[PDB]
């Protein structure tokens, strides 16, 4: 269906210690395909996807130079933030940025989009017109006004809608055997008795990509929140993910329980009985 | 392929 | 504030005694980003194990992947050992082969 292209930057201050590190991850999709780490040896941008491995040196040589200068960037931003909020120097701070686009179905930019979080918490975003900036805060609104000033929002709109999409669907190419494919879950039920009066019912998805996934329990066709557990979806490993659901149910009546199983990879949803 | 040059906060 | 790290201890594949598989822990929805993941055998640190690259999700919380190739036995038992900022004492979560 659509597809995104995504960069995830983190840079936290070590006060006391070194520089403050800088660790860049980007995915297509759920599939992530190059890293740069400002500790590790090498100081380039690295491949993490068979998919990008064909890139030419200077493939490598732009993507270094450019997220190397964001680094820089971040680690600027990260005492220029402190400031902003009259932090002391010892503390401990942290920086993300993500940014990407995503493309419809016919390749075509969808949308774009850029926003920044001090802390864990909401900083500066660019705003869905890729014209203009919502601020969170009045340190943000600093930032804000030397980004309309630096005409900030016409070099990433710019890129967003032009590079962004360029390379996003070159990736898709050159990676159709990965990011065009779709794992449908292989999906199983466990059964463990909790006591003579009640049994654990888990209902299992394995092996499906991509990530996105919906597991329910109904009770006799009705929806059934009360004693279920719903985990997190989790990567095996290999490029495929894992859910599980669960419900606690009276021993013997197993079977009005059904799991009902959502994925793009069914044509239709599984429902599951024990 | 990353965003260019970005400019400070 | 802080957010404690959801942890999941899991094997790639059901678990199969004597059959090759991978032991991952998952720690997911943590801040700050400090953390430490060490896989457990029998109590012991597992030597050579790997880790995903440091990624956040929507609401900014980060997550990593930890993972080693093993064989599993009846009679081992694995762990995953969890040490953040916002846990008192590194919080130990064994491998039960049908979570």
């Amino acid at each position: 269906g659509s597809h995104s292209m995504r960069y995830f930057y983190t840079s936290v201050s070590r006060p006391g210690r070194g520089e403050p590190r800088f660790i860049a991850v980007g995915y297509v999709d759920d599939t992530q395909f190059v890293r740069f780490d400002s500790d590790a040896a090498s100081q380039r941008m690295e491949p993490r996807a068979p998919w990008i491995e064909q890139e030419g040196p200077e493939y490598w040589d732009r993507n270094t130079r450019n997220v190397k200068a964001h680094s820089q960037t971040d680690r600027a931003n990260l005492g220029t933030l402190r400031g902003y909020y009259n932090q002391s120097e010892d503390g401990s701070h942290t920086i993300q940025r993500m940014y990407g686009c995503d493309v419809g179905p016919d390749g075509r930019f969808l949308r774009g989009y850029q926003q920044d979080a001090y802390d864990g918490k909401d900083y500066i975003a660019l705003n869905e017109d890729l014209r203009s900036w919502t601020a969170a805060d009045m340190a943000a609104q600093i930032t804000q006004r030397k980004w309309e000033t630096a005409h900030e929002a016409e070099q990433w709109r710019a890129y967003l809608e032009g590079r962004c999409v360029e390379w996003l669907r070159r990736y898709l190419e050159n990676g159709k055997e990965t990011l065009q494919r779709t794992d449908a879950p292989k999906t199983h039920m466990t059964h463990h008795a909790v006591s003579d009066h009640e049994a654990t019912l888990r209902c299992w998805a394995l092996s499906f990509y991509p990530a996105e996934i919906t597991l329910t329990w109904q009770r006799d066709g009705e929806d059934q929140t009360q004693d279920t557990e719903l985990v997190e979806t989790r990567p095996a490993g290999d490029g495929t993910f894992q859910k599980w659901a669960s419900v606690v149910v009276p021993s013997g009546q197993e079977q009005r329980y059904t799991c009902h199983v959502q994925h793009e990879g069914l044509p239709k949803p599984l429902t599951l009985r024990w | 392929d990353v965003m260019t040059y970005i400019h400070s906060m | 504030i802080q957010r404690t790290p959801k942890i999941q201890v899991y094997s790639r594949h059901p678990a199969e005694n004597g059959k090759s598989n991978f032991l991952n822990c998952y720690v997911s929805g943590f801040h700050p980003s400090d953390i430490e993941v060490d896989l457990l055998k029998n109590g012991e640190r597992i030597e050579k194990v790997e880790h995903s690259d440091l990624s956040f999700s929507k609401d900014w919380s980060f997550y990593l992947l930890y993972y080693t190739e093993f064989t599993p036995t009846e009679k081992d038992e694995y762990a995953c050992r969890v040490n953040h900022v916002t846990l008192s004492q590194p919080k130990i979560v064994k491998w039960d082969r049908d979570m």
